[PDB]
């Protein structure tokens, strides 16, 4: 760019300058070159499996000394909440499902059940969740009086597990593994509201992964505060190879 | 309260009470049109404030009871803790909103060139309609953060600057929950979707009075303008 | 497959403490095990005085709003800053039936659901205590006829700046026809979150004048008089009282926090302090010493960390100017008792029961007693003249006392709590040496990851970008002859080789490598596409450092 | 210059409700009655988009024009000569 | 002062004499050399933009004596304020905080940065786990071990 500031609000302002009608290229990708599905897979999973495959399993091996911090927190019920640049997929399988569910059933005397919500997938719905999430916890059902008028019966029958599991032992329960909170059904103001009244429960504990660079906007006051966030950076250059199925890629 | 009123200090009754109604109507008329709530409703705000202000000298004087009385026949008086991020997240939304982003790097711009580069012109003509008069444009994130941050307030590993961390983020979301800004989408809404635009939604005399809590010159942004 | 379901349980299979060992691993697992309870012993100390003290924040909140509510038009209160999360009851008061009635801008869509959620509630309720009817408000005119008692209904409008205001001044002008049916009453209850001013320009003058015949404001917000956070604070000074000092960038840093949050900062105090505790009891291998029980298992280790001591380097040079005695030394000098909390415990007592000085907040006082200025902080409210000989203190810089001491120096309570989320990605994508290690090995140094070299070129350009032409850019930094000898490198996979035989080989691996990092900006939120169908220009959406 | 009391921003919102609840004034583009009960339970659930900005940069339309007013306002009206432009 | 001078002519010589002011060596001297050749023109005030290549190669080179010794900064600052006349310290430092924004993203700058691990003044092994917000991070909070063996060392003599 011609331009004199990169960073900040003078880099914003200085950057979006009005550019004339001569000064733009008329380059498409019809002189790009064409590639067919298979060759684009083909390189993909080569430089994957092979391009910086030592430094990032170096680093890997870094962040997996943090584990005992975040069982740690996740005792104190805090929420853990991890960015980053790369696919956290296979990091919090790893950590709640190699690690965290055998330290937790054998800190409290078979293992802790993971339920793992895929928000990478469009078709992650909220009602069939929490339809999962009645049969591992199975909660007392709503009486005539607790249903309201028309009223959302997974809030309201949430709001009764939040008051019936406050006098209960604070024991973890499930394991809540959210993979892309941030993606595109997950995001909705319904799920966040199920999933934040979720994690006011002590004996649930929640995972969760974020992608987008403005997600800490989905959350205000009340939702900052149900979801009780620790943030950790994991970074790792992870190319993401199953979220980005989900999308039509060669166009 | 003016049974008590004559033994603490009819028909005289009877024409105290015409009187102030006569005075009610008069002053007020041209605020309630021909209104008979409106009406009984001042009757009914300002009769125990008129009765206090009768004494033994006012009772058989009505110009001079309406001398003592007359500050409730000047005005109509029927009527009844944000944070400082929230608050200067609120100015640079209503900058925002009405102004236009063509004209920012010339009232923004304060950086040091290194590189040999020519700042914007700033404006040329005033407008002749005040815009705070229409109703909001609709702007994009960055473009808040940008003026959120021009505005804010305040060395080799400082960064004085405030960047966007979670609270602003937190602080914006809540803007928008208490609908003090607004979306182009009012329910089910993708609020990480680029097709989203955010506009202001308080009136000027909100953003004024908010303004003049952070001690911030809100004024001087519109005033060279139209 | 598990990657492609919407979501899928997993009970694995399986074949004591998260605490782990410091002093580099020679500490011994027992001190592990007292370091950890330790920990629950103060954390539990904490936490049953929070609970008491939030128990107390709702009983007198429901004291007060029975207190206004009890004692032909309305009665109107408006609780100013509240989140709306108060169970009100009413009272059990015979020959009458009282009614609370909640509603939620979910369940106000128009004032029809407004009134038949409210009747049904009215009648389920009515019902409950002692044929059906019609939800309309013809049951509250034959109320009396249908149950025998007088009617008190209290409407309690549950976040009332997230309703639609033409819908609730609807419903309030609606209500107000059950004025003349003589055995009803109403109260309402408005939850205001932003300014009474802002609910005035939202109504019609006529229902501002309806509701100003009777109506009163209470101010509830989360540290109204900062009463609720002193009694937090304090209990926090208590419980770590002779055994733990905060440090003043400990308590700026609370200050600043709380000052950017509004409506629920109590639990973000409680949030901050329980993690600054367990990044203590994480951390220290000290902290066993905060039980004057566990002093006897001293090592050389501990005696090597503890001689590094700022405070305790500054008494020997003074001695010096001027192992058994270190030891014997560090017994005897952690036992006084550090009288900062006493002193701020008297000093809020004397300021809130002799002066009648309320509107203080106890923790920029404890941060001027911390700095030394509490003449400075007292001298604002002129009424403490006659005192400021009284309440003078100065601090005692102990030694070793950063041994035990939280404090915020190394950003891990900004990095956890309060992160720079949008700038931390940004510094990641442009400077990756500081995520990936510097250890296929002539690759890995002579191109970066392709994710961080398109944020390199992503950040120099314009704000619209032609993706050819960046893909040409991109094209221009990578090295050729090291691409298509890595990629040749695999002699198993025959399609890499006949791909690599072909002249146009570096331009189709470019391209690919090109379109995965752009569809990453994309889902990332970086760039955005123009057009549904052209995909041939992009524009940037952020920017780093704003 | 040529008194009359100047009535304040904040008086003037009772004289603009009144003025459209006396039908002189109708919201820009608006329905109106809808013609059969379905329609009008339709927009019944739905939230206008003038309900949610404030009341002062809502857009109205006449139901009464200027050359309408000259025609039928008095002579002897001392705001009879603002109804010409 | 140097800074306000505008559209100097500088010859090839005089960066390379202000380079061996700061016992830059030949490498790194003559990437801040061809750093300035690139950016001739488009150049308000040269003299900001060699100074800050100057003093921020100075703070990744002599990274290990200035975690020993922190009177070097202050020493090289003003060996700066002085070659360009000027008797503002936060002058310099705008310099060096302006050319950081052109520089942090360079092959060069990378490269030299990771073979004098600088990342910021902070060596890898710990700037890790700050980015990972680990508990058991190094704080700066007691004494450097070897800084305390020097003291030791210092009242033996």
């Amino acid at each position: 760019s011609a331009s004199s500031f990169l960073d900040t609000f003078e880099g914003y302002f200085d950057q979006r300058k009005i550019v004339r009608t001569n000064a733009k290229s008329r380059h498409t990708m019809s002189m790009a070159p064409d590639v067919t599905r298979e060759e684009f897979s083909l390189v993909s999973n080569f430089f994957n499996e092979n391009f910086q495959k030592r430094p990032r399993q170096k680093l890997f091996e870094i962040q997996k000394k943090m584990f005992p911090q975040y069982w740690f927190e996740l005792t104190q019920g805090f929420s853990l909440l991890f960015y980053g640049v790369g696919s956290k997929r296979n990091f919090l399988e790893e950590f709640a499902i190699d690690y965290l569910s055998p330290k937790i059933a054998y800190s409290q005397l078979n293992s802790i059940p993971c339920l793992i919500l895929n928000g990478y997938n469009p078709s992650c719905n909220y009602r069939d969740v929490f339809k999962e999430i009645t049969d591992l916890l199975v909660p007392a059902e709503l009486t005539r009086s607790e249903t309201k008028y028309w009223g959302n019966h997974v809030i309201l029958q949430i709001q009764k597990m939040i008051d019936f599991y406050k006098n209960q032992p604070l024991d973890i329960k499930l394991i809540l593994v959210v993979h892309n909170l941030d993606g595109p059904s997950i995001r909705k103001n319904t799920f966040q509201t199920m999933l934040s009244f979720l994690s006011v429960i002590r004996q649930i504990a929640i995972v969760a992964s974020t992608d987008h660079i403005y997600a800490p906007l989905l959350w205000d006051n009340m939702k900052a505060q149900n979801y009780n966030f620790v943030f950790h950076d994991i970074s790792n250059f992870e190319p993401s190879t199953v979220e980005s199925t989900f999308q039509d890629v060669m166009k | 309260c003016l049974r008590k009123r004559i033994i603490e200090e009819d028909d005289q009754f009877q024409n105290v009470a015409a009187n102030f109604i006569h005075l009610i109507v008069q002053a007020f008329h041209s605020y309630t049109g021909n209104d008979i709530f409106a009406l009984n409703d001042l009757i009914d705000f300002k009769w125990p404030k008129y009765v206090s202000r009768i004494t033994k000298e006012n009772i058989f004087e009505p110009l001079a009871l309406y001398k003592s009385a007359i500050k409730l026949f000047l005005s109509t008086d029927d009527n009844l803790d944000l944070s400082i991020i929230s608050k200067y997240l609120l100015i640079a939304s209503y900058i925002c909103s009405y102004l236009e982003p063509r004209y920012d790097a010339s009232i923004f711009s304060r950086k040091t060139r290194i590189i040999q580069g020519r700042a914007a012109y700033g404006r040329r003509k005033k407008k002749e309609v005040n815009p705070r008069y229409l109703q909001p444009s609709l702007f994009a994130i960055e473009r808040l953060l940008a003026i959120f941050q021009a505005i804010f307030p305040i060395a080799l590993r400082e960064e004085s600057l405030m960047k966007a961390n979670i609270e602003v983020f937190q602080n914006l979301s809540e803007l928008h929950t208490l609908k003090l800004i607004a979306t182009t989408m009012n329910k089910n809404i993708d609020y990480l979707s680029p097709k989203v635009r955010w506009k202001v939604n308080v009136p000027w005399e909100i953003i004024k009075e908010i303004s003049e809590s952070v001690h911030f010159n809100i004024s001087d942004y519109f005033s060279d303008i139209h | 497959a598990d990657a492609q379901r919407s979501h899928y349980t997993v009970y694995p299979s399986l074949p004591h403490i998260p605490f782990v060992k410091l002093l580099s691993g020679k500490e011994s697992e027992v001190n592990v095990e007292k370091r950890w309870e330790l920990y629950h012993q103060l954390h539990s100390h904490f936490h049953d005085q929070v609970d008491h003290i939030i128990d107390n924040i709702e009983a007198d909140l429901k004291a007060e709003i029975s207190d206004l509510l009890y004692s032909r038009c309305f009665n109107t209160i408006f609780l100013l800053g509240s989140d709306s999360t108060t169970k009100i009851e009413l009272k059990d008061e015979s020959s009458r039936y009282n009614v609370l009635i909640e509603l939620t801008p979910k369940e106000s869509p128009n004032v029809r659901m407004m009134l038949r959620r409210s009747m049904y509630k009215l009648y389920s309720a009515a019902d409950a205590e002692e044929n059906d009817v019609s939800y309309d408000l013809s049951l509250v005119e034959n109320f009396k006829r249908l149950f025998g008692k007088d009617l008190a209904m209290v409407f309690n409008f549950k976040d009332v700046d997230s309703i639609n205001f033409n819908t609730l001044d609807n419903f309030i002008i609606l209500l107000k026809s059950a004025f003349k049916y003589d055995h009803v009453k109403i109260s309402l209850i408005f939850n205001i979150n932003t300014n009474l001013s802002n609910i005035e320009k939202n109504l019609r003058q006529s229902t501002i004048r309806l509701l100003k015949r009777n109506y009163h404001k209470l101010d509830v917000s989360s540290n109204k008089g900062f009463k609720y956070g002193n009694q937090i604070f304090q209990s926090f000074l208590d419980t770590v009282d002779g055994k733990l000092n905060l440090s003043d960038r400990f308590v700026e840093f609370i200050l600043s926090k709380m000052a950017n949050n509004t409506n629920h900062n109590l639990q973000l105090l409680t949030k901050m302090l329980d993690y600054s505790l367990m990044s203590y009891f994480f951390q220290n291998a000290f902290s066993v010493f905060i039980d004057p029980v566990n002093v006897d298992f001293l090592n050389d280790d501990y005696l090597k960390i503890l001689s590094r001591c700022p405070t305790f380097m500054f008494f020997v040079e003074g001695l010096i100017k001027q192992n058994r005695g270190l030891e014997e030394f560090f017994v005897e000098f952690l036992v006084r008792e550090n009288p900062i909390n006493g002193h701020a415990k008297f000093v809020a007592r004397f300021l809130e029961e002799e002066l009648n000085i309320t509107n203080f907040n106890l923790i920029e006082l404890y941060h001027n007693l911390l700095i030394g200025k509490l003449d400075s902080y007292l001298d604002r409210w002129s009424a403490c003249k006659e005192y400021k000989d009284r309440l003078h203190f100065e601090p005692i810089d102990t030694i070793f006392q950063e041994l035990f001491t939280l404090d915020n120096r190394s950003g891990l309570l900004t990095q956890s709590i309060f992160p720079s989320y949008k700038s931390n990605i940004e510094d990641n994508l442009l400077s990756w040496e500081q995520v990936l290690p510097s250890l296929s090995g002539d690759l890995d140094k002579i191109m970066a990851p392709v994710l961080g070299q398109l944020f390199k070129l992503y950040r120099e350009a314009n704000m619209t970008i032609n993706i050819y032409d960046f893909y040409i850019a991109f094209r221009e930094t990578l090295p050729k002859e090291e691409i298509l000898n890595f990629i040749r490198k695999d002699p198993s996979n025959t399609k890499l080789l006949e791909l690599a035989e072909t002249p146009d080989a570096f331009d189709k691996v470019a391209l690919i490598l090109f379109m995965q990092a752009i569809f990453a900006f994309e889902n990332m939120g970086l760039i955005k596409f123009q057009s549904t169908k052209s995909y041939d220009l992009v524009e940037k959406c952020v920017w780093r450092g704003i | 210059s040529r008194t009359i009391k100047l009535w304040l921003k904040k008086d003037v919102k009772n004289v603009w409700e009144n003025l459209v609840q006396l039908d002189f004034f109708t919201e820009k583009s608006a329905v109106g009655l809808r013609d059969n009960a379905t329609a009008a339970f339709y927009a019944s659930n739905y939230q206008f988009q003038g309900t949610m900005i404030p009341f002062d940069l809502r857009s109205y339309q006449m139901q009464i024009i200027l050359q309408e007013l000259r025609r039928i306002i008095p002579k002897s009206n001392m705001y009879y000569s603002w109804t010409q432009l | 002062s140097l800074l306000v001078k505008k559209y100097c002519k500088m010859t090839t010589e005089e960066i390379i004499r202000l380079c061996n002011d700061f016992e830059l060596p030949r490498e790194v001297a003559y990437k801040i050399v061809d750093e300035y050749n690139i950016n001739a023109s488009r150049l308000v005030c040269p003299w900001q933009l060699v100074c800050g290549l100057v003093l921020n190669c100075t703070f990744i080179v002599f990274n290990e004596r200035r975690r020993k010794d922190p009177r070097i900064d202050h020493f090289i600052v003003s060996k700066m304020c002085s070659l360009m006349l000027t008797s503002k310290v936060d002058d310099v430092i705008e310099c060096v905080k302006l050319v950081k924004e052109l520089i942090i993203g360079e092959k060069w700058f990378r490269d030299l940065q990771i073979r004098y691990d600088d990342f910021d003044g902070i060596r890898y092994d710990e700037i890790i786990f700050r980015k990972l917000g680990s508990m058991l991070q190094t704080t700066n909070i007691l004494v450097t071990d070897d800084q305390y063996n020097i003291w030791k060392k210092r009242i033996e003599m």
